[PDB]
């Protein structure tokens, strides 16, 4: 792999994933051993090496993986090696990747302060695992509970030190020294930053405006934290949450009128059906929020090969139904409703998506003269009048739950008269039909 | 048979399988950790423990013949209902809740019934049947927010049962932040233990503290976990809880808001305080008669079929008054109302003046409309709701006096709500009824020539 | 009748009638439970009472004399009033509120107060209070504050009281979990015990704790129930607050919202810095003449008539300034305010350059304007107010060269807040006033032959 | 000279201004109450109060120099200025603020700043720049948070300062609430009493607690008030973080939300892989080069002129490569770029099609093309940044072989971020200048020969 591309190529995404475990190393656990005197002579040792470790997963990434970045000049993926390496000199990433990995030799695991300027691989990965990982909402929860976790992490680490400075078991508020040191000062940092209180009151001077200190930045930073975490988890239910708004407006405005409850179960029985259908409610929203070359390509995949399997759609224009899909719009009905009526006027041509309706003619009605299922135009006939001159022939009754398109009337005709050959050919197969 | 999820009967079993799982998700846990809940009504407890297993059997039914769409459809063929309940996740949930484990009474002893958390793998049933209350139901946010609040005493309660468990496991009245000893009278008592445990789960899920500190790395581990799922679980839930209560207050509050920007407004451009009155006198009638939900917002999602369904039985007595609608053929009406848009005006109102262009024609909802002079002191004929007006400068009448407008002064008194019918709304609905055109115009030519 | 319940008197009666209600919802809770308040002011209380039983019977006779809406139109007729009043909800919960409890006095004593309690079944005569003085009062989000400060007032009020009562009802000075000993002379003032309840109450409704931890269970069971009162009902009253407060300037954070975004945009576009000084320098004029917020969104929510009517109102000096209309009729302005579009220019700007697409007559409010010269060193004509410019391109007359482009270049000398005319919007406008057409004709021509 | 509001030495003068007001608003409660700090720094003190008070009297000599707009136009006359200044509320805050009440330090005593309380009335100096330093940073977010926090900070100082001396009334270590004895050499200590005092204040404003209890009746309403004012301040808190939280996210959690729905949409319905990675990669390339922000929706709130400057500022670089544009006349440029729409297309998808009717036409901004034919494995020439394709068909053209149809196909060989013209939208804006059409008809032409 001389060039990857950042956004795919998924073994990128595991290495930035590494580099994220080793900048997530140095962020929890400088704040450790600068504080907790657990880097003690006995394991100096252990504790360098998974150092170096870090250091080496800095360097293959300032090195091997950023240099082989391919990135877009002139609006062209630029593959070359040179200039692969050039652009990443250029770029702000080679200022925080040097300005990370700054020669400490000089021990002081302060020294390694600026291993946390990498960041920037931190939100990359971020941006990755939140693009290439389907229903991402529960990593977010997990990276704001993170930064929740590092805030307390930080905190019981500043009390130790503050702890260590006081004389460590000098007083009832810094840390007595027995028990763990980091489980002890971490529960301080929960009860300081959360606000809960139920701490031993600090007695001297340093350790009042600590406490101080330490009560403002647990009521600002606590607070971000955790509406950052609703904001998430509230994105996370917003269709949902959105639908049922909707749902419950649309309950309380038939329940205003005293709309019987037959109507009423129809409506929330539509409401069920779109959701478990469609999932978004209406999908113009979303259509319109997109380009004009992306709404084609997400209705040339989904509903194009049905549209085209139609024994009315064969032998036109291939461009047409290109120009089909821009003004299809998905509805749909429920079980036993009248899509079409006989001796209503007819503004709308019907092809079923996923569904069967029923044509119903003959003696005094209700006979299925034929049943038509996913992939079939019906109430085309009626379209081609003017001044709606043709009623209905038939009326149509949908058997189930039918999910269907709808072109209504003069608006296929604004773009049948783009297409001669086309119109004549559909002229011909509605003469057929009746 | 076949059940169908839509029916009745579907919900009633939902209830009724929801009620054991919910015994299931409280009485296992507390139980299992207060031994003295389970040793001192062994007897019910069993009871209700075999009343549970019976329904989960009953539910086994159920599931293999309850309905499932396919294709819009609702089949009712029973191997298909059993393959595809087999092939789900649910069943395999189900079989894993249902696997005899009650034989481990032996094994363990009778004193830990903690072998039965399978049995909670029916939360999907609790879950479905909440969901599909909260459709049906008249009041959905009210029950959203019990829902909450009773999923905030389901993880109190289990958090309760595990820090009882906890203090059994380090021993009771070894440690100043663990329960109590026993072999004390007062803590003794199994509604203390179950009490003090809930208080303690209270609080610190609720973040209060003000318990015994930790005087053990296990407790201080607990502690800061149990912190920390008060912070991240409950505060979300106690947060959701204060949202769905903003959002029964969400349509008033949005009203409120643009009546508070409507005065600010008006405040800064020094109004007199007359129009100010009005203003506000409009407002309180709009909240007073609770006009303020509008129509085309609230049903912007609802397809064509059913919002004609809809504004039908919203407008039953207007549309059987009206002498263009339900009259002779009612065939119209469930094309036009979607076009009809429901305006309300003030006393005093001047709807259409004479000389006026008219680009659309009044149907009379509610209210008493009248026709005046130049001057409008005096009124010729008032009009009652269900009528209609401003129709003359709307479609082309054969030898029309003025031609495209009005002829005559339109006074409303009191506050009258009357739909509105724009020109090319009409039109689209004439062309396709020449008869309907003809009616209105024999009246327009009678009424024209004086 | 008839009160008139839109009018200002029966809102002036609204404030007279809700502080019974408030005194009935703060003080007879307080004396049920605090005894020695009771006993101590038993005078007062007694004349307070009889007041509020005098204001609430008073309330009973205007609610029979207030005048609903049928048909839109006020009911005049009493026996109708009185007959709609009796069938309502409201006239069950006032007669239930007005039930002769106190006649219980001779067979409960004197120290029981709460069989008045359902005194406080007129709770909806406050909310409506509190509901029309939040749509009239000039400061909505300060007494909506207020409001819900009352609100918390009031839970807290009647939690202290409901604290004292189970300490009344388990004994005082029994536990240290319970108010102390009567017997002290410290403990025993009604002032501390008032006083020591409302901090016990906003302790536990706060989440503070920072109280002696229960002892019997019921203690435990009510410090659990009232910990979850605070953690649900008392903070999402807080947090709505919080919310409100937040956004209290909802225009001031939009229109701050939009700065953030433009300025986003500009900084990763690269745009120089004498161009983000001029956008910096447009907002500032924006926000210091507060014409920040668009007339037409605020407004859109209100009928078109009473839109007109605003309109009119506050544009009423300027548009009589102009030379088309409001010479001799002055009846023009009413029907074209609502085609006219509010626009406000930077300085040095050219509004009309020379030889442009003419689309609005570019009616002005404020501003001084020059007509300027092609090379823009010289100016000929200071257009200052009422003055429009714009009157060859939008209709064309004859025996015009070069009709549908500008005749001159305009140049906005200062910052000119005026107000731009569409083209087909006022060409529909201008065919029904035959003076119009007359006087823009002739103007057009007469400064086209210069 | 006099001076501009909108200037930046008026900016200056309001930051300086700003420095003594945030000094008095600190301060002079601070020595009020801790008289330890008034006593001590007595020469620190009076030199600084000299000199707010001489910044104070520059700032009103300021005030008569600021020019207001009148007609749009910056007042410069002096007298003006004054008159209009002396007639404001802002005059009488300013006067009141100058009262010389520094001269009762003789009659009072030189421990007394409670009588220049009246400094803070010029508030008004520190809200305006605060006002104004938000629109004008370029980091309104953070300047918000700190904004915030130092209102916060001056909150809690006086709540500190307030709680000492309510102590200092009551008595020192007359109780367990109160500040201990200042005669204690530990107590005694004014860093050790503020910090204590201010640790005290966010104990008690921000809800935690952890203080002694109060004593006596004043004491306990003292802190059940100051409970209520410190929640109601941390509700505010909560609500402004979470205000800052969604405007911060607004860029951010906008794209995120539209990215999570077209992903559940794309799953849901079940695309193929190989589009939903198409659709992914186009949606990161967006994000990568921040081209996601909408041009339309954030460029709609400024005038036509400054949004034609934005646009053209923006697309300086690409429009003189443009034929069509700045290089015949360039004087269809500023009405062209606002009628135009900015897309941006994946590497090879086929942005036009042979046998397809076009309706818009394309000017590549930073992108490359190919045109290639047939099958699209060959192709003719790349088109640079800069140049304009596709108008064959839109033009109707007497002599085209192929009617309102493309010619060829086109293919982008990179990400390709070009400009398009509707057919409709350029059909206007050509037809009016006369030589537009000759040179894109002759173009036409010569692309037919080819
Ligand atoms: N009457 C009838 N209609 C059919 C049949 N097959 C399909 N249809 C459709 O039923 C539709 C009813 O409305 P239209 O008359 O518009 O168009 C009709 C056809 O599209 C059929 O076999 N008989
Ligand atoms: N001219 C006239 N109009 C009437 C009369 N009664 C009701 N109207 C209605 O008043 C309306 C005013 O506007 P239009 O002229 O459009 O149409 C008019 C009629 O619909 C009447 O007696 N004479
Ligand atoms: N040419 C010219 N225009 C004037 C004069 N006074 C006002 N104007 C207005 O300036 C406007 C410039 O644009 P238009 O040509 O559309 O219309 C012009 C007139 O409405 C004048 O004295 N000469
Ligand atoms: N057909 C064709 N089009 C070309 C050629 N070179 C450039 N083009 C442009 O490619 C465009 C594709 O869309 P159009 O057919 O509308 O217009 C076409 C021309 O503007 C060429 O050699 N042949």
């Amino acid at each position: 792999p001389q060039s990857i591309d950042p956004l795919t190529n998924l073994m990128y995404v595991l290495w930035l994933f590494f580099v994220v475990m080793a900048w997530n190393w140095n962020c929890w656990l400088i704040p450790v051993r600068w504080a907790f005197p657990y880097q003690t002579p006995d394991n100096i040792h252990h504790w360098l090496l998974m150092d170096y470790l870090c250091d080496l997963i800095y360097f293959l990434d300032i090195t091997v993986f950023q240099t082989r970045l391919q990135f877009v000049r002139g609006g062209d993926i630029i593959t070359d090696k040179k200039d692969m390496r050039n652009n990443y000199l250029k770029s702000r990433r080679f200022k925080m990747d040097l300005l990370s990995l700054l020669p400490l030799d000089f021990v002081n695991p302060l020294l390694r302060l600026p291993r946390c300027l990498k960041y920037m691989a931190f939100f990359e990965f971020n941006s990755r695992l939140e693009s290439i990982l389907s229903k991402a909402y529960v990593y977010r929860v997990i990276r704001t509970t993170a930064y929740l976790l590092y805030s307390l992490h930080l905190n019981s680490c500043l009390y130790y030190w503050a702890s260590a400075y006081q004389g460590l078991g000098s007083t009832h508020w810094v840390y007595d020294g027995v028990g763990n040191s980091y489980i002890r000062c971490y529960y301080f940092a929960v009860k300081t930053l959360i606000t809960i209180g139920g701490l031993p009151d600090p007695k001297t001077l340093f350790e009042i405006v600590f406490q101080l200190l330490n009560y403002f930045t647990g009521v600002f930073a606590f607070s971000v934290m955790i509406g950052q975490m609703r904001d998430v988890v509230g994105a996370a239910t917003a269709g949902q949450t959105y639908y049922r708004s909707c749902m419950d407006s649309t309950v309380k405005y038939m329940n205003f009128y005293k709309i019987p409850k037959s109507v009423q179960n129809r409506v929330k029985t539509w409401y069920e059906y779109t959701w478990h259908s469609q999932g978004m409610l209406d999908e113009s929203e979303l259509m319109v929020q997109l380009p004009d070359k992306m709404r084609l390509d997400l209705a040339i995949d989904v509903n194009y090969n049905i549209v085209s399997k139609v024994a009315l759609f064969q032998g036109c224009d291939r461009q047409m139904i290109f120009d089909m899909l821009k003004r299809l719009r998905s509805v749909v009905y429920l079980p036993n409703d009248y899509v079409c009526k006989k001796g209503e006027i007819g503004r709308e041509m019907y092809i079923i998506q996923a569904g069967q309706v029923q044509v119903l003619g003959g003696p005094d009605g209700k006979s299925v003269l034929v049943t038509l299922k996913a992939g079939s135009v019906f109430g085309e006939i009626s379209l081609l009048a003017v001044g709606g001159g043709n009623r209905r022939t038939a009326n149509v009754v949908a058997h189930g739950f039918t999910n269907l398109f709808i072109l209504d009337k003069k608006d296929l005709n604004e773009i049948l008269v783009h297409y001669p050959e086309s119109q004549k050919l559909l002229r011909k197969k509605a003469r057929r039909m009746l | 048979v076949v059940i169908d999820p839509s029916g009745n009967t579907y919900y009633n079993w939902l209830f009724c399988i929801t009620l054991p799982v919910m015994y299931n998700w409280t009485m296992v846990i507390a139980r299992a950790c207060f031994d003295e809940l389970q040793s001192d009504y062994l007897e019910y407890w069993l009871i209700l423990d075999y009343v549970s297993d019976i329904v989960y059997l009953i539910d086994m039914f159920v599931r293999t013949r309850t309905g499932y769409l396919e294709q819009g459809l609702l089949v009712k063929e029973e191997l298909k209902l059993i393959n595809k309940y087999k092939s789900n996740l649910q069943f395999k949930l189900d079989v894993l809740s249902l696997i005899p484990t009650d034989l481990l009474y032996f094994k363990l002893g009778w004193n830990y019934p903690e072998i039965r958390l399978n049995r909670l793998l029916r939360f999907s049933r609790m879950f479905e049947f909440f969901q599909r209350t909260e459709t049906r139901t008249n009041y959905p946010n009210i029950f959203r927010i019990s829902n909450l609040v009773m999923y905030i005493v389901i993880i109190i309660h289990w958090n309760a049962c595990v820090f009882y468990s906890i203090s059994k496991a380090i021993g009771f009245g070894n440690d100043t932040w663990v329960y109590p000893d026993i072999n004390d009278p007062e803590f003794g008592r199994l509604a203390r233990k179950y009490v003090y445990s809930l208080y303690w789960s209270t609080l610190t899920l609720t973040t209060i503290g003000e318990t015994p500190p930790p005087v053990r790395d296990s407790e201080y581990v607990f502690v800061v976990v149990d912190f920390l799922i008060g912070v991240l679980i409950f505060a979300t839930i106690v947060g959701n809880i204060g949202s769905m209560i903003s959002n029964m207050n969400a349509a008033r509050a949005e009203f409120q808001a643009r009546i508070d920007a409507i005065k600010q407004y008006m405040h800064f451009r020094n109004v007199s305080k007359d129009m100010e009155k009005r203003v506000i006198k409009w407002f309180d009638y709009l909240w007073t008669n609770k006009k303020t939900v509008d129509e085309k917002e609230v049903l912007k999602y609802l397809p064509d079929k059913l919002r004609a369904e809809i504004a039908i039985n919203v407008h039953l007595d207007t549309l059987k008054k009206v002498r263009i609608f339900a009259d002779c053929e009612a065939g119209l009406l469930v094309e036009l109302v979607l076009k009809l848009q429901p305006q309300v005006y003030s006393p005093g109102d001047y709807i259409c003046k004479k000389g006026d262009i008219g680009r659309e024609m009044y149907i009379i909802k509610e209210g008493k409309l009248a026709v005046v002079a130049d001057d409008g002191v005096t009124q010729f004929v008032v009009l009652s709701d269900g009528s209609y007006f401003g129709e003359i400068s709307i479609l082309n009448i054969k030898g029309s006096k003025a031609g495209n407008r009005r002829t005559a002064n339109i006074k409303s008194i009191g506050y009258s709500d009357l739909f509105c019918l724009s020109k090319d709304d009409l039109m689209e609905a004439l062309t396709e009824y020449p008869d309907a055109k003809t009616m209105l115009e024999e009246k327009g030519k009678q009424i024209l020539m004086k």
